[PDB]
Formats: C-alpha cells, structure tokens, sequence
DNA sequence: GCAGACACTACGAGTACATA
C-alpha cells in the first residue's frame, strides 16, 4: 500500500482513457476490433500522450500474460546503435508469433515494436530498419515515437504512418483535471482551473503535476488561484511593468537593474520571453514595432534552446525593445 | 510592376494592405633489360649527385669507425653545427657519440644511393632494412642482433656488416624503443647503423634526433641535375636542349628518379627531339607533392613575386596546395596563431573579423561533422586557408612560426583539472556535498587562501596571546579540514622553502596581478608544525574517545 | 570547518529565508508521493540546502552520513572512465558532467541500475530512494534525452531531485516530467540577517554598514557573502565600516583583461588580449563567466548610444560560443568586434 | 485468404504491369529482360516511387520459385555489408555457377547509399570481372553517395516522382478491392497531400479508412491534420490585409480551433508566395525569414513566438508593397 | 604516396572529346547496326560527359527500349546531366534573379533529386565558378551553413529557397 | 597410455579516419 505520484496513478490503462487524440484512439480502437494495424509514427509537443497511447494499446491487445513475448520496447535510456538495430531488433523481428490468451480476448498476429525517443536513433541506425520494416511485417509492427519529425528519415517518414499528437485544448484538459480533482478527494475554484489550464499549454503530465503539488502543499483545502500562481512560476505583472518603465526610460543602467532584478530572483528566460510576447502582442505599439520585437523574441528564444546564457540572451532582448520603445521617443 | 494600383480584370489578386490604409493589388497566378634509373646509377663516389657536403659529412663520419671495427687509426647555421660535431671526439669506449646517422629528406635524391656507395666505399658490406620486413619489435630486435653484433663467416678478409634501414620514418614506436634500447647498452654496439627516413618530423623518430648524425638534405642543384640529364640523353644517342630539361626540373622537383622515368617514357624510339610542349603538357611525369606546413604558410600569407598575375589561379593553387599538405587541424592551427603577427593594412579589423568568423565556421562545421554522423561537411575547412589566403594577401616577408598556444592551452587545461581533481578527492564527503567543484574554484579558493595566510608575527607559541592561540587552532582546523599541508622543497640556489601539498595557488593566483604579502618560513614551518602534532592529538582523541 | 559549512541549517524549519517556501516544501513531500523536483535558481541560493533540508525530513537523520563511491563505466568505445558520487544510507548524488560527453553512459548504465533495484531495508528506509543530479543544465543533449524514461518507469521507486542553475539549458521533456521548484536569491536583507547571526554565535559584533557592503559586493550570494566575512574577520577583527573587502584573482584579472581591451585597440593588442584569455581559460573558468564579466566591465567605458549593440554582439557569440566547440575563437571574435565598434565609436 | 498486412505491403506490384509510373523505364526493362540482355542497373530517385518492387518483379520474373534461392542474393543496410561481406560471400556468389540450374545470378543491394566507400570500391571489379555470371543492380535514394566508377559500371534509371494523373487508377483498384467508400476530392486530396509518393498515399487511406471509415477531403485533411487550401488563403489575407493584433488573433484562433501545426503552414506560405507577384527584395526577405522561422521549430522552441515572427515577416514587407506602388 | 610517384612515369588522362566518343560511337554503331540519326547522337554524348562507359550504356539502353536513335528516344530513359542546370541557376543567384533561380530549383525538385545532392552539385559548381573569389568565400560558407541544417535533418524546399535567397543577399551585401 | 611440442584460428586491443 505505498503512495504512488498520479502521473502513473492516473496513466492510461485502456484505449478509451486517452483524451483529445480522437483520429489515432478510433485507428487503434479499430485495430483493437482486428482490423490491419499499420506501421505508427507518434509525433508532437511534450505531454500529449504518445507513449501512454501505444502502452495502454498493446495492453489492450496483449493482455498481461503476452507483453514480454510480443512487445520489445526501445527508449534512448538503452544503447541503441547500428548494431542493437541490426542484432536485437532483428531476431526480435524474425521470431514466431505464439502464445495465445487465456482469458478468450482476441490475440493479434504480429509483434509490436516501440522504439520510443527516435530522434536521438542516428542516421544510418534508421537506415537498418527500412528493410526490417518492409520484410518482417507479416509478424511484427513498428511504432516510432519522436517529438520532432524531420530528426526522422525520409524512408522512415514514408513506411510509417504519421499521426501528429496535437496539443489540447482547453476544454478536454479543464474536463480531464476536473475529473482528476474528483475522483481525489480535492477541490478547486473556477478561476483555478481556468489558471492551470492556461499555463499547462496543451501539457497533460504538467497540469496533472501542477495539481498534485498544489494538492500536497496546501493539505486538500480550496485549490485558489494564487497557489497556482506561485506554483508556476509565473513572473507578476509588476516586473513586466518595471521592464516596459525601464525599456521607455531609455537607459541601458535601469535596463540592467531590472534584468538582474528578474535574473536574481530566479524566473526563467523562457516564462519571460513568453509574457513579454504576450504583453507585445497586445498593446498599443506600433504594426514595424512589433515585428522586429517578435523577431527578436523567436530569435532569442531559439538561442535560449541551445542552452545559450539567460543574462546575456534577456539584456540583448531587453536592449532590441528599448531601442524600438526610445526610436519613436 | 509587379504592383498594381488597380485591381486585376481576368487574373486572381491577393489583397495587401499598409498600416495607413490605402489598398494595393498583386497577382495570384643488356641494354634493353633494365630500366635507366639502374642503368645510370652511381657505383662510384665520383659519380654521385647530392649535396657535397652530405657526402662528406656520411664519409668522415663512417671512416672514423675504423679505430673500433677496422682496428687501424688512420683511415689513408645547419654547416657550424655538423662541422662542429665531427670533430667532437670520441667517449671512453672508441667509438662516435652519434651511433646512428639519420638521414632525411624529399623523395628521390639518391639517400639510399649515397648510403649504399659510401658504405661500399668504406669497405663495409650493406645490410639492407625496408619496409617490406616484419618490422616487429622481436623481428626487429633479433635482425639488428644479426647484422651488428657477429663479425663476418669467412673470417680473414671478410668486409663488415654496415646496417642500413630504409624507411624507418615507417616504423612502429616499438621498434624504435628496440633500437634505441639496442643503442644504449652499457653487448655494447661495435658496427655502425645508417637509418633513412622521409619525414625527421615523425613523432617516432623525435628521441633518434637527439641521438644520431642529423643530415639533412638539400633539393639537387638544376645545373648538375641538367648536365646529368645531358648525360643520360646523349648516352642513349637522343637530343634535348636545356631549356626543356630545365623545365622538367623544375616540374618534377628536382628528382633525378622521376626526371629519368619522365625522360623514359618520353623518348621511346618514335622521336629524337624532344619538345618543349610534351614537357609543358601535364599529361606525363606531373605527380602530387605532399607540401610541407612552412611551405603552406608562406604561400598562403605571402603573394608570389612577379601569366600568374590572376587571383582565381592563385585562389585554384593555394586551396589545392592546402588541401594535398595534410593534416589540416595543424594548418587551422597555424593560420590561427600566424594571422595576427602580420603587418596588417586593415586598421578596422574587419578582415580579422571575418577570419574568426571563417575559423568558428570550421570549427562548427567540425562539431556537425563529429556530432550527427555526417562527414560530408569536411569538404568546406579545406577553403579556410584560401579565405586566410585572400583576406591576407601581402608581399612581404612574414615570420610564420609553429603553432603551440592551443596545445600549450589544452596540456595546461588538463593539468589544472588534475588538480582540481586532487583538491576535491582529499576534502571529507560531509563538505564535499555541499558544494560542487566549479563553485569551490570560482568562490571558495581565492577567499580561502585569504583566510590561510593572516599577519602572523614571528614569535613562539609560548609568547603568543590566547586569542593568538584561539586564531592558530582555528586556521590550523581549517587547514585539516580541507586536507592541506605544507611540506619541505628544494631549490637549485641552495635555499629551502615550505609549499602546499595540493599547490592550489596556481589555481588562484594570476601573472599580471599585484603582489600579496605571503606568510615567512617561521611562520609556515610553525603551522605545519601545528598540523603534525593536531593530526596526533586527533589520533589520541579518537583512541580516548574509541 | 569555515563558515559556509559550520553553520548549515539542518531541517526545513531553521532556514532563516523563505520560510513560506520551507513550510510549503515541508507540506509537498510529507505524504512520499512527491514527483521529481527541478530546484532551480541563481548560484549560492541556497538550492542544496533546501534539497539536504528535505532529505533530512523524509529520511532520518542519517542522511548526514555520506561516503565516497567509485564506479568504473564501461564507454561504447571500451574506454573506462572513473566517476565519484556522494552516497548515503538512504539516498545517492551524482555529477555526471565530470564524465564530459561520456554522461550518456552514466546515465544509461550508472542511473538504471540504480533505479532498476529495490531498497534492501523497506522499514528503516523508505518506499523509495532519491538521486541527486547535481548540475543538469551542463549535461549534454544525449544525457538529457536518455534520463526521461528512467524517471517515468521507476519513478515509484527512485526518485529524482534535479539541481541547476537555468532551466533554459534542460529540454522541455525533462522539464515537464518534473515540478520547478524556484530558489531565487536573497535579498540584501536577509543576506546581512544572515550574516549577524553568524557573527553572534561566533562571539563577534558585525556592524550594518559592514554586512551591507558584503551583502552588495557579493551580488546575492550568500556562499560568497559568508566567505568575505570569514576573511575579513582573518585580516582584521576591528570591523570598521570601511574595511577593505577581499577579492577574488579572476574577477579582477577579468577587469584588467577589459581594460586593456578599452586602452588600445590594435591586432597585437587583440593577440595580448588573447592570451589574457587564454590564461582565463587554463584556469577552469567557464567561458559563459568570462563573456559575463567581459560584458560587466566593458559597458562601464561605454557611451549611451553603444550599450545596446555591445550587449547584442555579447549575446549574439556567446550563442555562438555554446554552439560551437573551442571558446579562444568565439570569445576572440567577439573581443575584434568590440574594438571594431569602438575604433569606429571613437573615430567618428 | 484474408491477411493482416498493411496497405503498403498488401498491395505490392509483383509484376512489372502493376506499376504506374515510369512506363518507358519499364518498357526498356522489360525488354533488357525479354532479349536476356539485363545490364547491371542502378534504379535511383524519391521514396516510396517504387525501386524494391521493380527488381522485386524482376527476380520474380527471372528466376522460378524452385530456384528463387540460387539465383538472387538480396542484401540491405539490415544486413552487415562490409568489406569481409564484397571480398567473401558476394564475391564467392559471383564466382561461381548454380546448383540447379544453369542461368545468370542476380545480386540485388536495397539501400547502396548506406555501404562505405570501401566496400563500394571492392565492389568495381566484382562486377567487371564477372558481368557475364552475375548482374548487380543498386538502388539508393542519394545518388551523391555512391562512389562515380560504381555509376560508370551501372547504367542509371532515374526513378522520378509519381504525377498524380498515373496514381489515380492504382487507387482506384485499392479502393475497389479494399471497399473503400471515397470521393473525388478525397482522391484529389489523397494524390495532393501524397507528393508523388504511394507509400503515404496508402498510408493516409488506410488511416483515414480506420479513422473514419469515409475518405473526403475533410476526413483526410482531419485524419492527416494538415490545412486546407483555403485557411492558408485565409492566413495569407490576414498576415497581408489587417494589423499585428487582428491577425495575430485570427491566426491563434484558427490554429486553436484547427489543431494546426506550423511546418505545414510553413510549407503551404512558401508555395504560396512564390504564385504571388511578389517584387524580388520582398521575395527574397520572405524566404530568408520562413527559412529561419522552419530552421527554428527543429528545437525544444515555443510555437507561439515563431508564429508571431511568422506574421512579422509579412507585417515588415506590407509597407514596402504598399509604397512599392 | 609520393615515393610509389617518383618511381613511376605518372600518366594522366583527360576526360574524353565528344569526337573520341564520337569515333568508337561510329564503331559500335556498324558492328551492331544501329539506326540513328545525328541530334541523337549528340544527346548520346552530351548524357555521357566524358564517360565512355555512360556512352555505351546509354547507347544500349535507348537501342533495348526503343530501337532507333532520335533525341527524344535518349532523353526518355536517359536523364539530362544535373550540374549543367546547376551552372545557370549559380549564374542566376550571381546577378541577384531570384525567380529563375527557384524555376530551376523547383524543376530540379520535381525531378525527385534530394537535397543533399542538389547542394553538392551547388558546391561543385560554386567550386569551380567564374566570380569574385571574395563572393565565391562567402557563397561556399553560406552553402556550408545550409548542409549543416541539411544534415542535422530539416530537408525541405523552404530551406533550398532560403539558401538561394541568402546567395542573393550575398551579392547585394557589398 | 600420457606428457611435451607444433601450428592453427578466434579474439582482444590499439590506431586512424571519415570531403572534393
Ligand atoms: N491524452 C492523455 N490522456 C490521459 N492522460 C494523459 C494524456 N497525455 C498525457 N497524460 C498523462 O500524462 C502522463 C505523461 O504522458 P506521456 O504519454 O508520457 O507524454 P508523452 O507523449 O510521452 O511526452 P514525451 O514526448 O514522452 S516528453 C501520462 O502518464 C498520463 O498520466
Ligand atoms: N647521379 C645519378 N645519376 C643518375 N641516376 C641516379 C643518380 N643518383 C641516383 N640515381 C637514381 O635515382 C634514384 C635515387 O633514389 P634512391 O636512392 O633509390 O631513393 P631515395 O633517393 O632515397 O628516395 P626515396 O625516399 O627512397 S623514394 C635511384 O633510382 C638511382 O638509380
Ligand atoms: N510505381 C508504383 N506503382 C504501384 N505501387 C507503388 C509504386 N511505387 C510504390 N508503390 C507502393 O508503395 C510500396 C512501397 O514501394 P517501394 O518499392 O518499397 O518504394 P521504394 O522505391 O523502395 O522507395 P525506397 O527508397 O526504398 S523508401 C509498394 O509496396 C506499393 O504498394
Ligand atoms: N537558510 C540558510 N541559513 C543559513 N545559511 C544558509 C541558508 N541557505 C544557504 N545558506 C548558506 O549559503 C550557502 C549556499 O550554498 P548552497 O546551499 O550549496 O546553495 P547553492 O547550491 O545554490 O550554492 C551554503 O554554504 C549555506 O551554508
Ligand atoms: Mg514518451
Ligand atoms: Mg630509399
Ligand atoms: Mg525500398
């Protein structure tokens, strides 16, 4: 009876428990009936629910008692070279389909094969699995799970059949949290809710993390929204509002106050770059303005992606609109 | 215009507006037996075609073997240093301080033809080492054994062994070891040994050139090389003016090897005369010259002297000279710390901006090669040096010097990370959890050499303060806690001096700072006092507590 | 035993800054189904402190006992390369970035087999055990890319307690599977709280004026801010108000370093100024460090007009810098461009 | 019977009339086959058009089933290929005769590209020397990897993408034997969204025939998730007609509402900006900017931002046209 | 190596003269009578570029599929040769015409060609191409910047039109 | 019959390089 993190306590056991994927849960719902089960491609942002998808379907057609002999499951957490490819992958690919269920469920004719995480497969490791894919499919599947597509080959992108995972909307995920809180003995206002929800973005795990946390940390009392508030991270108006006063003073001394100020008390670049876009995109500001700002914004957020320095990254966005904000001046 | 004020009639438009309103409309839609490099080969000393002085240098140093293998005492700048080293002497066991001689050089000179006719000429019998051996340590070992170390079979008369090793440049670093194990034995080497080699730039040959007769040899002279060459042709009965010799000299490197083939296929038994357009015409005798890195340099920073005027003819030769020298990280690494010693006429720095711009191009292009498996980007860095070449093209006479600062860096790198290796393994895991390395080396070193070394006056422990007392056991502590000592060193003047264990001030301290005042020997040697007996009082607590 | 260690607060409720934080912190992790945590905030923070203060309340108190281990890793290219790791009775802490590029292997055969066994003792010790990665944000993309599914299978088992400085440097799928917890830094305020108490339980008097010069000159940390003062108890015990502050060799020899880059600009100078550099460089500071430093000090000596570019010429190579792979020729590149700009400042 | 298979491997053309394409290709190799003159080939062009299948049915042709194994050594990038393989197997394979029958082998390498160059250059006189025994045909997808003897040894058939007017009655046929209800513009969409590719184009049937169980053109772009024509129109209007705000707005909303991700906006503004009678400068900056907004989503980036650089890119160049004039 | 050169009379072939390929061409075409014309022939030799082997090939190759030798009946199953196009699409990037230089790239997109070899061929070209060596520097770093992203694995159209576009930039960049 | 000597192949290990 150990305690267990509801991000797994409330993983996906069946295919009907998935949210939002509607034309990928009806494909594997139909291969569930037994129709031709092709080769998958699962793609998209972080959260979505690409590995619990293809987990809790080769659950459903598997059952417990056929997951070690059908289901060979690759991560980057194992050494996936050209040789694992060309070895494991292959005599895996090449054994018999036996064994059938004991409790009267259906039982597949192929082997299902995940190799989850294959953006980080090199080029000529996905190149060895063309032919496998092409041969071996009369008893085993494949199903490539990435975040980035074009990390995938073209052969690769061909033989499998993309289903990109969207990010969710708001009113499955508001249903999905809201189900969530019910079912745990929680409670959360409207204006909660709406918060999670709105800083999720599409993320499933983080807003079933976020919920949980607020849960722990206030006991299981109302879940209001300023515990969502310092539980996100999220920057308050106030500093945007010194960054704006100190962009419009003109003065790169001040520029650099706040930029410490915000550097020093700990808020990401990232949560920055994306309330400052926010505050850009919604203003007064003039049509030219806003564009080489929002230029400056996806170029430094592309530059804080490769892991560049958070003081130097803000003082260079930080600088870009104050020279925009003092042009007009 | 690809604009139109009006709307189209027929075609599609696609509407576009500005931010003040007005509208604009764009559109939707045996003489024949042998080969004549043998046939004119030299068999006498007279005969020969490299350098003079070589020549002498190989034949005084080998006749001066014969106090030892003879038994007779009679025999009958890169100049000041040979000179100076043959007259040199002999050590206590009559034989040369330089056992072998090593002789480098370009390909096809006649280094085996000089070693051969002057080891015939000395009365010694040549034993011939290539590459086409084993060259294994114990095959290696065992035929230096053979050749060196007996005298001849037929007794009375019989020549000596002189051992030659062509191609040693070749060999593996074991077999180097074995040879200069063999040197050294203190079954002590009786006959001399000849090695060649092509490269004296080799990393297995760098001990061998501070132990053998370095000769170095110079490219043929034209005029010899010509006059030989006027010689071979009469004696096959053809004619070849000078001018068209002299062009093939000058094409094939000064090679008597690659000029006599030349000359071979050329001539035949069709034509007598040769033409000075079969020479000019690549299509025969050209062959790919493995430049040297000086070579590369000085063509790359310096412009050819005055056709050959036109700068895309320069641009196709220095990228291909560049790209045929090899190991390009080292010309990478010479452009980089060449470039900037230059008298430079761009005082806006905007050709050195541009460099370190091409550099960190590479240096990507190196990273995306290395890192996503893709190793057709490596086709690119080999124009840096054409970019160098073009950005700095300059007559003058520039001093290109080797490049070391970046393996100077890395070696200095490495030995500061060993440190901080050693520094971080001695302190206690209780303190060694709460706070990483990087953060020890950037915060808590500098300050805490600060706190080691106080105003300590020199006075004995009996005369000192209790609060003097009290600071003394509490840096004391602070030095045990860390695992820091101070221990006796020597030094070459005579003196003697206290230094830390783990010398972490260079780790702290810089050059170009100012001076700190640093603890006396009184005071250095009374600390480490204090630890020695704190490490036995600590001893003694643990066994009364224990 | 300096100040920095021997007055450590040992549980969350004797943490004199960030109280709330602690409270809440004490009600996240008392029921044991806590997810991973990213404790993640600007350097000397007190982010270690906080994740030992949540060791101690899960676990007993022999959290505080911790050994040396030695593992030898087994490379794809048969190279053995030895990594420590702080280890305890209840839980372990790595450091994988001292493998350099080799911390995929230490993620993908160090992590897995520590996650893949069950805690011997399940009534002493806990349901799970916690493993500290230390510094995350220098792990390389493979490192990254390699712990997600180790913190999602064994997650009921072992559990993470990840520690950076930026979460820019760590991917989105690490970063949502994990909940941020932000440390940012004290204030002045706290810092000379701080401060005083520890110069009260040491016997001293400690004035404001003094703290608050150590609390500024430190620029909020507090590791750094308890080491001056431990120096400057050991250079003088009168604490007058203008007691000179030690300083660390580096920072100045970066202040020299751009002095001299504002004295003259000339290619001999820029080689001078290169090998300034590369004296930075041997000596273990990162070269994000010495842009930073490069950036504080030259914008001292620049006019108002020529601070914006200067700072986007900074970021703009250090980008460069962290994309590429030798730092002498992005760090070099960025000093000729800044006597480029400034020759062309001053001559027009 | 009735097999669990996918489409692309179900329906395979097991015979050279099977295919759609490349008629003149086919015709020459049938009669290469017909006149028993087969030359050692080299089939190289896009995925998915059809390169396996060819030799495939030439094997099939050649050889009986009783000999299948005598006569053809199939070998792949999942097989190790190296040097040990060009200078052991293959070359013992090339050498020598058959067992059962007499007749000229076949050595087929799938994915040429993927062998090292050493292999490659032990490959040249294998092939030389034995013309008359064997005959080595290499398919690859990048003609650039492959060394220029092993192109001068082998005469090359340039595989090209499949039109979409020859890919319609292949379909068809997999339509009628699968019982695929679908309508013209499903068609049309399936040939449009494929981009001469029959792989994804039974791909996207099969999934959208599992999805939905119909194949229209709202079925195929909801299944695929791509765009349709006229919400990029819609998009072009906005980012070219209204302000930063406005459009700005429209475009969340429709992404929002569609799911729609921004690669395949990307690649639908970039085909349509060059059918628009854009001046060369503003040509020019807008495919440098989309260049660099496609380069940026490759990394853990936020989408938001890079939509906004993406209307940015527009907002910057619409007074440029305006005054243009 | 060096050493094997200087022991050897180094030889060295030129690529062959369509009137040498012409000739053996001639030969082959009246052992095996072959009826031709000559606007065939030229499209036999101008697919060859100097490959003897290529002639040959083709010249079986059109004779097996069609049987008689017209220009039409090459081009049908031969292909036109790739960097040819290549040439006056670098040509058109050097005088800043971006329109012609993405005709080209799109005709040579269709084609099915991928881009890794449609950038190779760029390099190629850009190698060897009469220009400025300043620009020729800077267009070879663009082309090298471009096959970064090509390998690391975005591989598009868009990309190719960005490159094209930057080497465009390039000159209007003084 | 069993101990010693011979060559035999499989396997471990070190090193280089990958482009036009
Ligand atoms: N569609 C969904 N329906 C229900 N729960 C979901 C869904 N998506 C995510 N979750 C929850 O979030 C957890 C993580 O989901 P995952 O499937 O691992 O996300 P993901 O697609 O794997 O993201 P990446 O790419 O691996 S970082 C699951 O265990 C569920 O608890
Ligand atoms: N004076 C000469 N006249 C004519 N031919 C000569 C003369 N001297 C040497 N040769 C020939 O030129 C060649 C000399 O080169 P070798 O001594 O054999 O080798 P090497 O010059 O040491 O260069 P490497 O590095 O071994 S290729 C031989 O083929 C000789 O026959
Ligand atoms: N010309 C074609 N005619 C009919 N079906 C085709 C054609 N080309 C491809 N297909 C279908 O697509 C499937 C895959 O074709 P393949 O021959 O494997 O493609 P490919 O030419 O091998 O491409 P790559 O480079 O190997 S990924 C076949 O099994 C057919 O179902
Ligand atoms: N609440 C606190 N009270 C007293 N001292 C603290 C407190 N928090 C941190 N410190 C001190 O400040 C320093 C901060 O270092 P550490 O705790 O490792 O955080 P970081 O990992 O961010 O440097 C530690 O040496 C610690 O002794
Ligand atoms: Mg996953
Ligand atoms: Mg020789
Ligand atoms: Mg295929």
């Amino acid at each position: 009876a150990k305690p267990v993190p509801w991000v797994e306590k409330y993983r996906p056991k069946c295919v009907d428990e998935v949210a939002f994927q509607e034309e990928v849960v009806a494909v594997l719902k139909k291969s569930l009936e037994g129709a031709d089960l092709p080769n998958l491609l699962f793609y998209g942002p972080p959260g979505t629910g690409k590995t619990s998808t293809i987990l809790a379907a080769a659950r459903e057609l598997f059952g417990p008692e056929l997951f070690r002999l059908r289901v060979l499951e690759l991560n980057a957490s194992d050494e996936r070279g050209i040789q694992v490819v060309r070895e494991k992958v292959k005599n895996f690919a090449q054994l018999t389909v036996s064994g059938s269920r004991s409790d009267g469920k259906p039982c597949p004719p192929f082997k299902i094969v995940i190799l989850d995480e294959a953006d980080s497969m090199t080029s000529a490791a996905q190149a060895a699995l063309r032919r496998t894919m092409e041969k071996e499919s009369k008893t085993t599947r494949f199903c490539l799970i990435c975040n980035y597509v074009s990390r995938i080959i073209e052969p690769l992108t061909s033989r499998c059949s993309k289903f990109r995972f969207k990010p969710l909307s708001d009113k499955i995920q508001q249903q999905r949290l809201l189900d969530i809180a019910k079912k745990e003995n929680v409670k959360i206002s409207d204006e909660g809710i709406a918060y999670l929800v709105k800083v999720s973005e599409g993320d499933l795990r983080k807003a079933i993390t976020f919920l949980q946390s607020a849960t722990r940390l206030t006991g299981g009392k109302e879940i209001t929204e300023k515990v969502i508030t310092d539980i996100a991270g999220v920057i308050p108006a106030e500093k945007i509002d010194g960054v704006f006063a100190a962009c419009q003073s003109g003065s790169f001394d001040k520029l650099e106050a706040v930029v410490k100020d915000l550097i020093d008390e700990g808020h990401a670049a990232t949560q920055l770059v994306n309330q400052l876009h926010d505050v850009v995109v919604e203003n007064n500001l003039s049509d030219k303005q806003k564009s080489i700002i929002t230029e400056k914004l996806a170029e430094v957020d592309k530059c804080l992606a490769d892991g560049a320095d958070e003081h130097l990254q803000l003082i260079s966005l930080c600088a870009t609109v104050m020279q925009q904000l003092s042009q007009n001046c | 215009n690809p604009v139109l004020r009006r709307p189209p009639i027929l075609e599609d438009y696609v509407h576009v507006t500005s931010t003040e309103g007005v509208r604009a409309y764009l559109v939707l839609r045996a003489s024949s037996h042998c080969l004549w490099v043998d046939e004119f080969a030299p068999r006498h000393y007279t005969e020969l075609l490299s350098d003079d002085f070589t020549n002498r240098c190989l034949l005084k140093w080998l006749k001066l073997w014969d106090l030892v293998v003879f038994g007779h005492e009679r025999p009958s700048s890169h100049e000041q240093v040979l000179e100076e080293m043959l007259e040199a002497g002999l050590d206590p066991s009559q034989r040369p301080k330089q056992k072998v001689a090593l002789l480098c050089g370009p390909p096809g000179l006649g280094k085996t033809t000089l070693a051969h006719v002057i080891a015939r000429h000395a009365g010694y019998s040549v034993v011939e080492m290539n590459a086409s051996d084993d060259r294994s340590p114990e095959v290696f070992r065992t035929r230096i054994e053979a050749a060196t170390q007996m005298e001849s079979v037929l007794g009375a008369g019989g020549k000596p062994n002189c051992l030659v090793i062509d191609e040693i440049d070749g060999a593996p670093v074991a077999a180097i070891n074995v040879l200069l194990s063999i040197l050294n034995r203190k079954g002590l080497l009786m006959r001399p040994i000849i090695c060649i080699c092509n490269d004296q730039f080799a990393p297995s040959l760098r001990q061998l050139k501070q132990q053998a007769f370095l000769l170095h040899f110079p490219p043929t002279l034209p005029s010899r090389l010509v006059q030989r060459l006027q010689e071979v042709s009469l004696r096959q009965g053809m004619r070849a003016d000078p001018g068209v010799l002299a062009a093939l000299c000058e094409k094939t490197d000064n090679d008597i090897r690659a000029c006599i083939n030349t000359l071979q296929f050329l001539y035949s038994r069709g034509q007598r005369e040769l033409s000075v357009r079969d020479v000019q015409a690549t299509r025969v005798g050209l062959k790919d010259q493995r430049r040297g890195l000086f070579s590369v340099w000085q063509e790359v920073f310096q412009l050819p002297r005055a056709s050959l005027t036109s700068a895309s003819q320069r641009f196709y030769r220095v990228l291909h000279a560049a790209a045929s020298a090899g190991e390009h990280e080292k010309v990478v690494q010479g452009l980089f710390d060449n470039f900037l010693r230059l008298r430079l006429r761009d005082s806006s720095l905007g050709a050195v901006c541009v460099a370190l711009d091409w550099l960190a191009f590479d240096d990507l292009l190196a990273g995306a090669a290395h890192h996503s498996q893709s190793f057709q980007l490596l086709r690119y860095p080999p124009f840096l040096p054409v970019a160098f070449h073009v950005l700095f093209a300059s007559s003058h006479t520039p001093r290109i010097t080797f490049p070391s600062s970046q393996q100077e860096a890395q070696n200095r790198m490495s030995q500061m990370r060993n440190l901080i290796q050693t520094l971080v393994s001695g302190i206690a895991p209780a303190t060694r959890s709460r706070a990483t390395p990087q953060a020890l080396l950037l915060d808590a070193l500098c300050l805490l050499l600060d706190i080691l070394a106080p105003k300590l006056r020199p006075v004995s422990t009996q005369l000192y303060s209790t609060r003097e007392k009290q600071q003394l056991a509490s840096l004391v502590g602070t030095m045990l806690a860390y695992s820091l000592t101070y221990r006796q060193e020597r030094t070459p003047d005579g003196q003697y001096i206290y230094r830390l264990e783990p010398n972490v001030e260079e780790l702290c301290r810089f050059p170009e700072l100012p001076a700190r005042k640093p603890l006396t020997y009184q005071t250095k040697q009374l600390i480490a006092r204090e630890i020695e007996v704190e490490k036995m009082r600590r001893a003694e607590a643990s066994a009364r507590v224990e | 035993s300096l100040w920095v260690d021997k007055y450590r607060p040992c549980s969350l409720g004797r943490l004199d800054y960030h109280k709330e934080q602690a409270a809440q912190l004490r009600n996240l992790v008392q029921c044991g189904d806590f997810p991973h945590l990213l404790v993640y905030g600007p350097s000397g923070a007190g982010k270690k402190t906080r994740i030992m203060c949540i060791l101690r309340e899960l676990y007993g108190v022999g959290v505080e006992k911790l050994r040396i281990e030695h593992q030898t890793i087994t490379t794809p290219s048969k190279k053995k390369i030895e990594i420590s790791t702080i280890a305890s009775n209840y839980h372990l802490e790595v450091n994988p970035s001292d493998a350099g590029n080799s911390d995929r292997v230490v993620i993908q055969e160090m992590l897995k087999t520590v996650a893949q066994s069950q805690q011997l003792e399940t009534n002493s010790q806990r349901d799970f055990k916690v493993v500290l990665l230390t510094e995350v944000d220098k792990l390389t993309k493979d490192a990254q890319h390699a712990l997600r599914r180790t913190m999602e299978k064994y997650m009921s088992t072992c559990r993470l307690i990840l520690c950076c400085n930026s979460t820019s440097k760590v991917i989105p799928p690490i970063r949502s599977r994990c909940l941020a917890v932000r440390v940012p830094a004290p204030s002045i305020e706290d810092i000379c709280h701080v401060l005083s108490t520890v110069c009260k339980k040491e016997g001293l008097n400690l004035p404001s004026q003094l703290a608050h010069r150590l609390a500024e000159k430190s620029c909020r940390n507090l590791r750094k801010a308890l080491l001056m003062c431990e120096a400057c108890r050991v250079q003088q015990y009168p604490f007058t108000a203008d007691q000179e502050i030690p300083e660390t060799d580096w920072e100045v020899y970066l202040r020299e370093t751009a002095n001299a880059i504002v004295s003259q600009q000339t290619p001999q100078r820029l080689l001078e100024v290169r090998g300034r550099l590369y004296e930075l460089l041997t000596h273990c500071i990162p070269p994000e460090i010495i842009m930073k430093g490069l950036l504080s000090e030259l914008l001292h000596n620049c006019d108002g007009q020529l601070k914006g570019e200067v700072a986007q010429m900074a970021a703009y190579y250090e980008h460069r810098l962290q994309l590429g792979s030798k730092a002498i020729y992005h760090l070099e590149a960025f000093v000729a461009k800044f006597m480029a700009l400034y020759k062309k400042f001053m001559e027009d | 019977k009735i097999r669990n298979l996918p489409w692309v491997e179900k329906y395979r053309p097991q015979t050279l009339n099977d295919l759609i394409s490349h008629q003149d290709i086919l015709s020459t190799i049938q009669k290469f086959i017909n006149e028993d003159r087969l030359p050692h080939l080299l089939l190289y062009g896009p995925p998915g058009t059809g390169k396996t299948s060819t030799i495939l049915a030439c094997a099939k042709q050649l050889y009986k089933d009783k000999e299948f194994g005598s006569m053809v050594l199939e070998l792949n990038a999942s097989d190790d290929r190296g040097i040990d393989i060009i200078r052991g197997p293959i070359l013992s394979f090339a050498s020598t005769r058959t067992i059962f029958k007499k007749g000229f082998k076949l050595v087929i390498l799938d994915e040429a590209d993927a062998m090292t160059q050493d292999a490659q250059n032990a490959l040249r006189r294998v092939i030389e020397k034995f013309t008359e025994n064997t005959r080595f045909c290499l398919i690859c997808n990048y003609l650039s990897k492959i060394i220029p003897a092993l192109q001068s040894r082998c005469t090359r058939f340039r595989f090209g993408p499949l039109t979409p007017e020859l890919m319609v009655p292949r379909l068809e046929h997999v339509v009628e034997e699968e019982k695929v209800d679908i309508s013209e513009d499903g068609m049309k969409a399936l040939v449009t969204l494929s981009s001469g590719d029959m792989r994804r184009a039974l791909n996207i049937l099969q999934s959208t025939n599992m999805a939905f169980g119909k194949v229209t053109e709202e079925t195929v772009y909801t299944c695929t998730g791509h765009p349709l024509k006229s919400d990029i129109a819609n998009i072009l209007d906005w980012m070219l007609n209204q302000d930063f705000t406005t459009a700005y707005r429209n475009i969340t909303e429709l992404k929002t509402l569609k799911g729609l991700a921004l690669h395949d906006i990307l690649t639908e503004i970039h085909l349509f900006v060059h059918r628009v009678d854009f001046p060369s400068s503003v040509r020019i900056h807008l495919l440098t900017k989309m260049a660099d907004i496609e380069y940026r989503l490759s990394v853990g980036t936020n989408e938001k931002i890079q939509l906004s650089s993406l209307i940015a890119a527009f907002q910057v160049t619409r007074d440029l046209i305006v005054a243009e004039a | 190596i060096e050493p094997i050169q200087s022991r050897c009379a180094v030889l060295r072939y030129t690529k062959l003269t369509d009137a040498q390929i012409l000739t053996r061409l001639m030969n082959v075409i009246e052992k095996e009578r072959v009826p031709y014309t000559d606007d065939g022939l030229e499209a036999i030799i101008f697919t060859a570029q100097g490959d003897m082997r290529q002639a040959l090939n083709n010249l079986q190759s059109t004779f097996s599929g069609f049987g008689f030798i017209n220009s039409e009946n090459v081009f049908k199953v031969c292909d036109e040769p790739h960097p040819l196009l290549v040439k006056e699409m670098i040509q058109h990037c050097v005088n800043a015409n971006i329109d012609e230089a993405y005709k080209i790239l799109a005709h040579l997109w269709h084609l099915g060609y991928s881009p890794e070899d449609i950038i190779g061929n760029i390099f190629r070209v850009c190698k060897t191409f009469q220009m400025a060596e300043y620009l020729k520097l800077e267009f070879i770093k663009e082309i090298g910047y471009t096959h970064m992203k090509i390998a690391e694995g975005v591989n598009s159209l868009l990309q190719m039109a960005g490159l094209l576009a930057r080497l465009c930039q390039k000159t209007m960049a003084p």
